[PDB]
């Protein structure tokens, strides 16, 4: 059975709240005498609605901060029911918040029980104010086979977003992330001292299913070696084919942030040497230097393995790396990938 | 470890 209740607010509502989005906010305590203690709310009950606000599915920290923004002497409406069922096992479990994010910034913990990241991982949040108070968010590590690896502290979105400010992408610092399957066929980048070989080879031999994307004209001083639109990219799409993209890192990432979450494959060296021996035996015209293509690759791991999507190893003496570049890539069409929500 | 603990008074 719904209560209703209606009362003015002085100074605060006087509410202790629990729980989150993924069960409920509940209240977890009332102040003696109050206005809300007066019109009937108690221990146990799961606020449905305030005011015109729905918070059956609003964050911990969210919903404290809409009852804090309320201006005092005006009026506020809340529904409410009575749930001790679910409000006592909301305290034998952590249970409260549930929801991913993902990093756009590097993070170092400033704690034991802290988390660090690099940018790109990716996080469920189950506690929204660890402690009872704002500044931390509790949350669990998501990495190789979408599996809680560990679990511990890190700043809220409030905090991030001023870590993050102090690195001046187009994303926020945690971005809300969930899980999809690719209704289309994603493009595809490759990275690597073999990446113009692969690149080539698959849409020679598998123009079917393959498809390069013509680069724009050469910017006026930069290497003599164009960027993509996103129009010649989703052209591409537009017949059921994988783009094959030659684009930058930051290339890659705008266009994780348009939402084309591109399969970025790194093609990882064996060494100098079985660079050269590589391109003696596939390309033993192309001038581009093995040194430089290796040294090129390790800088790029160096600073943008985030946007690394998958990995193939490469053995000189065989070109193996085809026939596994060919299913890292289904493989990775199928796959179910990080959204923002 | 890791209790959720209420909310400060709103």
């Amino acid at each position: 059975s719904m209560k209703l209740v209606k009362f003015r607010k002085g100074d605060s509502v006087g509410l202790r709240l629990a729980g989150g989005n993924d069960v409920g906010i509940f209240v977890a305590g009332v102040l003696e005498d109050s206005p809300a203690a007066k019109e009937g709310l108690e221990e146990g009950d799961q606020i449905l609605r305030v005011n015109n606000v729905d918070f059956t599915n609003i964050i911990r920290e969210e919903a404290v901060l809409f009852l804090l923004d309320l201006p005092k002497g005006e009026e506020v409406t809340i529904l409410a029911q009575k749930k001790k069922d679910v409000y006592r096992r909301i305290v034998e479990s952590d249970v409260g918040d549930s929801f991913y994010i993902r990093t756009h910034f590097e993070y170092e913990k400033e704690s034991p029980y802290g988390l660090s990241f690099n940018k790109g991982e990716v996080f469920r949040v189950v506690d929204t104010l660890y402690n009872g108070k704002l500044g931390s968010w509790l949350a669990i590590r998501i990495g190789k086979n979408h599996k809680e690896v560990e679990r511990g502290i890190i700043p809220n979105k409030n905090r991030a977003e001023q870590l993050a400010s102090v690195q001046y992408t187009k994303f926020p610092a945690y971005e809300r992330v969930v899980l999809r399957e690719a209704g289309f066929l994603r493009p595809v980048t490759i990275f690597g001292p073999i990446a113009d070989v692969a690149r080539e080879k698959l849409a020679r031999e598998e123009p079917d299913i393959y498809q390069i994307a013509k680069s724009e004209p050469r910017d006026a001083g930069t290497d003599q070696r164009g960027i993509i639109r996103l129009h010649t990219i989703k052209q591409i799409i537009d017949q059921d084919k994988h783009a094959l993209l030659d684009v930058t890192p930051n290339a890659v990432d705008r266009l994780n942030y348009a939402q084309w979450y591109p399969i970025v494959v790194f093609l990882n060296p064996d060494s100098k040497q079985g660079v050269k021996t590589m391109r003696m035996r596939l390309c033993p015209e192309s001038r581009k230097s093995a040194r430089k293509l290796y040294e090129r690759s390790h800088k790029l791991r160096k600073n943008n393995h985030h946007l690394f999507t998958t990995t193939i190893n490469l053995n000189s003496m065989n070109d193996g790396w085809y026939g596994a570049l060919k299913e890292a890539i289904q493989q990775q069409q199928n796959q179910l990938v990080w959204v923002s929500e | 470890e890791f209790k959720q603990t209420s909310s400060f008074l709103v």
